[PDB]
């Protein structure tokens, strides 16, 4: 055999640190569609992998070859955790990828309240809107998501408090 | 086993 991003991506961690270990600096090595092991790992949900990735030298910040991150992919799945891991690393939590839209964007497009609720917590933009124009209150709204707007809603009232 | 990246989500509904 598996290449190092299938290894990350199944959360085969012992494989993945021999080939780490036998390899020149391969950690942010990136594959066909510019994806590094830490963007495979975030998808899937591996957080045990992504802590390890990070601490090997993996750089959270890299963009695959349509601006994918391992941000987006995490909160696209939802994976609350893996979101928490990579904003310790200060990644920028309102990337934006042709796709149209935004960690945020993704995480409220699935109905993730958990993950909603963390990315509003570390700071996410509110305000930040998809290419069709509409921002993560207008898509929970449109798509009548009533818990997700509820979390929405309590979110805004602390922003304009002391 | 081999496993499949998962898209970024469709924004249309």
């Amino acid at each position: 055999s598996l290449s190092i991003h299938q290894l990350a991506a199944q959360g085969e961690l012992d494989q993945l640190k021999e080939h780490l270990r036998k390899g020149d600096n391969l950690v942010n090595k990136p594959d066909e569609r510019g994806f590094t092991p830490l963007i495979w790992a975030s998808a899937f949900g591996e957080i045990e992998t992504v802590r390890f990735l990070l601490e090997w030298g993996a750089d959270p910040h890299i963009l695959a070859k349509e601006r994918e991150s391992a941000l987006s992919l995490a909160s696209t799945g939802g994976y609350t955790d893996i979101v928490g891991l990579l904003l310790e690393r200060d990644v920028d939590i309102n990337i934006y990828d042709w796709n149209g839209g935004t960690p945020l964007l993704y995480a409220v497009r699935g109905n993730h309240v958990k993950c909603v609720e963390a990315l509003l917590a570390r700071g996410a933009d509110l305000t930040t809107e998809a290419d069709s124009g509409y921002t993560p209150m207008d898509l929970a709204v449109a798509l009548g998501y009533r818990k997700v707007q509820q979390v929405i809603e309590n979110h805004i009232l602390k922003l304009f408090q002391s | 086993a081999f496993v499949h990246m998962p898209t970024l989500p469709n924004l249309d509904f």
